[PDB]
């Protein structure tokens, strides 16, 4: 927060793009852990975990792409 | 008299050059009517952030 | 920034030939002495030797000094060169 | 501004709106990271942004070299 | 201290807390190397640090050349 | 037939000396970049400005050098 | 091509003294020279002219011609006075 | 400069044109392949020219300096 | 309008692959209508690969001659 | 004519046919850009050409500088 | 003077050549030192050439 | 091999005055030089000649030969003039 | 002796043991190439050695240039 | 002739094993020092004998 | 009959006793069976060693020519 | 620092005639010149001094000062002898 | 040699005796100078024709000295000779 760059901004836009998934997934995790045989709890967990996976993958590739654009420009200062 | 005046003035100026004016102080200010933190809330359409 | 100027410096009438020399010699030796000093202390100061906008000034100062002393030398040599030919011949 | 700034600005004027479009698409995607139709669009827009910046930089570099090689010969 | 030091220090002050943020986040990650929140937080910081150092060095390099090229013409 | 003499703007140049726009803009662009070293939109701008400043400064130095060699060569031709 | 002039007729020698023809020649040379020096200086400052490869190829020729012109005049005048020295001093 | 009494620019426009076409669609492989060639030729042309103009300056200067 | 030598080196490739530049866009316009036809996939894999190789070899070849020419011109000094 | 053309020619009578071979191989390759048998041959011929032209030009440069030194010491 | 500052920056660097913070500081110091030495030598030479030329003129 | 011609018996029963020998030499040299300069410039302008290795390798030799020839003529001329000065000068 | 030798030796004394830390860590690894703790140990030592040598060489180069540029002005 | 001998020793050791980085690092230094030494000596010899020639030319 | 830059080249050519042939031999063996990892591993070493040999030789002769040309320039 | 000594008291002499004033000025210059030349020669062959930027920056000055001083003494001597020769010829 | 030092017991000098004529004293000078210069010129030439001498810095540094010493020697003999005849001419035309 005190200091953040452009890459930090690109990253943070996902962390606020998904409002509460960050907690929902941990919540569902222990609801299930209390009763791992309930079909409704299983189905509820499978989708939240899939959405968390895709959220992290999509976040990381973007930051890499921007790093490569910036390194390519900086290479030409000399 | 002219020579002395000119020399002394010039040298004094060069000396005062190094005298320091930039002395930082530290203030402390309690907030009486609000929280210091970035309160944050979830709306139907938009994650709402209070800076 | 500490600067001074001496204003009432020179007399513009016709004057005896002996003193036009002394006044030219003295004014020139003074100008070159101060010019040379400012050149050297522009090189010794680290904030001036490394700034590209300052170096461009020092280049001009050095060249102007070089030319001024070259010309005073040349004309003085041709001055005494005239006299020695008129007298020998 | 000189001539390099003008060469540079030719790209920025040739692509009407990409700087805006790419940001907007990013914001739409970040709200819903898992819609394939939001996702495929962003892939293309980001891809084109990449090429645009690369070409713009390499061209400026080439013109700089041609100029410095001429200016070496003034003396 | 010359002008080049000034140009370097402009970057040092332009990034306020990055050096200590990097040192910190590394020690949080090394305490629990398998947490995705910490991993995601670290990648971005290290990338920023990399670009910062590179831009700084390339700029000091360019200025040195402009100065040496002027100094050559004193003769 | 002979080309025209031209006409001389005697006063203008020597007091047209003053703070150049170009250095001012270079230092301003650097101060903008140093606030966020990772923004491509700012990097693209600074590459261009720094390049132009390099060319300008070299061209000027080489020109001053040429004009003063002519004068040194004249004086050395007559002494 | 922007603005140009030329002087078409030269005055008859029958009305002009020998030293007028010299003053008149000297003045014309001194002005064309100061004007060329100024032109080059101004080309080096317009940021459009100083950074375009097309324009630099012109500036390089202009500065080479100025240099050759002044070296030529400064050589032939020295030969000219050297002839007078040879005849009178000898 | 003429020898008194002796009897006896397209590449620039071509590069400008190719640049304007490319700037409109930087991702077209055919516009890229074309611009690469135009820019390479223009670069070589400008270099060969300026080297030759220096070589002639230096011969004239050496001649004068030989008799000076 | 003036063709140099590099232009001719490039055009040798263009006049070599006489029709590939059209075939790629026509096979694409077939496939985009019915992406699931194995015959069309098998065709487009081939024509796309060919077009890739062709553009790549063309650009490398132009670069080598550019580098020989500059190295000669630097000796005019 | 001249000796520096004699030195230049001593290469061209050295590489009998390369000047032709390169263009012939290029025409073949251009006919079928994807044949590895053709590619492999073109790589060799092109390299042998690049080297021949560089060695020639640097040698002519050196003999030119030897003569330009002697003609100055005539004075 | 600058001579000591450069010598000490070198001594600190050689203790840990892999530290970026030390490297960045050294690049800057060594660069400024290089420029200083060159400018000084060229100016000295210029003044001596002028001095010699005067003597050659009256000789 | 193209358009070769040679004069025979140049001095066998006629001899030129020095007054003419100098004049013929000067003319035959000055025109060859001016044509070589034009040839070089034209070989630089043509886009097909400045972009082919075979043509560049030919142009390097032309520039080298021009530069060596003009330097040799200039040096010999200066040296030969010097001797006449040392003869006439009292 | 000489001064460039003192500059070069200053690195050798700065890193006490590295020249034979590398040779030892190599001899250990070569006995069991598949042990990950040994691999991870070797990676850092070899990196350190690489940087050490680069810095050492480039510094001697810069000092050479400064001396040659001064000696050029004795004439 | 000590600095003349040292460089020829270094060269033999290097030529024995041209890829040993410790030897390369040593030779770089020795060769650079020798290179500066020769230039400095030649330039001062020149200055000292141009002064004598200028003296003789002054009375000649 | 030869100068001193030939003595300096020949110090390398007699220094690396046999490498000049060992490379050709290694290539003759590898050409016969490119898919053999022991041959590949050997050739990588020989070819790298040869590349460095040639670079060090040529840069040393360049430096000695730069010293000599500068001394000769002062004969004036 | 180590093994260092200085002569505190110079020997002294009477100076009573233009003859002794001349021999004294001659002897004073000869020795200073020999000392300077030797010093420079040593500074060129101690390898700690040939290769250190700070020491080279000094040797440059020492060489320059030597050149200037000997050129001055040469010029003024020749001017004096020329003035005597001119008057006696006249 | 390098591992040997060779003196002279005491340097008596028969050639310090003036006994020869003012002209024999001239012929000695002329003959010795002519031989010394011809030998020096030949040596310098050989040091350049021979390929191992003209390409080793150690040898070049020596040849530079030989050339300069030759130059200075001849220039001084010429100068003093001119000054000498010029004195005779000055007196006899007076
Ligand atoms: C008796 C005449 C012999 C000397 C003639 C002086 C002519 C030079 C004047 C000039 O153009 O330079 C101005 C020159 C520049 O002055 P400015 O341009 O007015 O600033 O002024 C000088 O420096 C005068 C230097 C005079 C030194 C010669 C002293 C005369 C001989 C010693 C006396 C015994
Ligand atoms: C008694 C005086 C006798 C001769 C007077 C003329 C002086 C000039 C002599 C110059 C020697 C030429 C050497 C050129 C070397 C060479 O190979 O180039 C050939 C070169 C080409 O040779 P090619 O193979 O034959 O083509 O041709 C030239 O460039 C010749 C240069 C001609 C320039 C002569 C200019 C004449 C100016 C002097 C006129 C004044 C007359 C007054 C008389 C004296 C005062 C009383
Ligand atoms: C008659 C007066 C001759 C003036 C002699 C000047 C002595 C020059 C000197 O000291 O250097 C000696 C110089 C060096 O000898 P060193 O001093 O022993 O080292 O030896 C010479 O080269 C002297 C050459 C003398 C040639 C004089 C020409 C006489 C022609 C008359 C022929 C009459 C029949």
């Amino acid at each position: 927060t005190p200091w953040s760059g452009y890459l930090d901004d690109v990253s943070a836009k996902f962390d606020t793009g998904v409002d509460n998934l960050q907690t929902q997934v941990t919540e569902a995790l222990d609801k299930l852990a209390a009763k791992p045989s309930d079909p409704a709890l299983l189905a509820a967990y499978q989708s939240k975990l899939s959405e968390y996976n895709l959220y992290r993958n999509a976040q990381s590739n973007t930051v890499k792409v921007f790093k490569d654009i910036d390194a390519a420009i900086i290479q030409n200062f000399r | 008299y002219v020579d002395m005046v000119v020399n002394a003035a010039t040298m004094m100026d060069k000396q005062n050059d190094g005298i320091e004016l930039g002395r930082q102080k530290i203030g402390v200010m309690r907030l009486n009517n609000t929280f210091v933190g970035d309160r944050t809330y979830n709306l139907r359409d938009q994650k709402m952030v209070i800076p | 920034i500490g600067q001074a100027v001496n204003i009432r410096s020179m007399e513009t009438d016709i004057v005896s030939l002996d003193d036009r020399l002394l006044q030219a010699f003295s004014g020139s030796a003074i100008a070159t002495a101060v010019d040379k000093q400012t050149i050297t202390n522009r090189i010794e100061d680290p904030n001036l030797v490394t700034d590209p906008k300052e170096l461009a000034i020092s280049q001009e100062m050095i060249s102007d000094y070089n030319l001024y002393v070259s010309m005073v030398s040349t004309l003085t040599r041709k001055g005494v060169g005239a006299v020695e030919t008129l007298l020998r011949s």
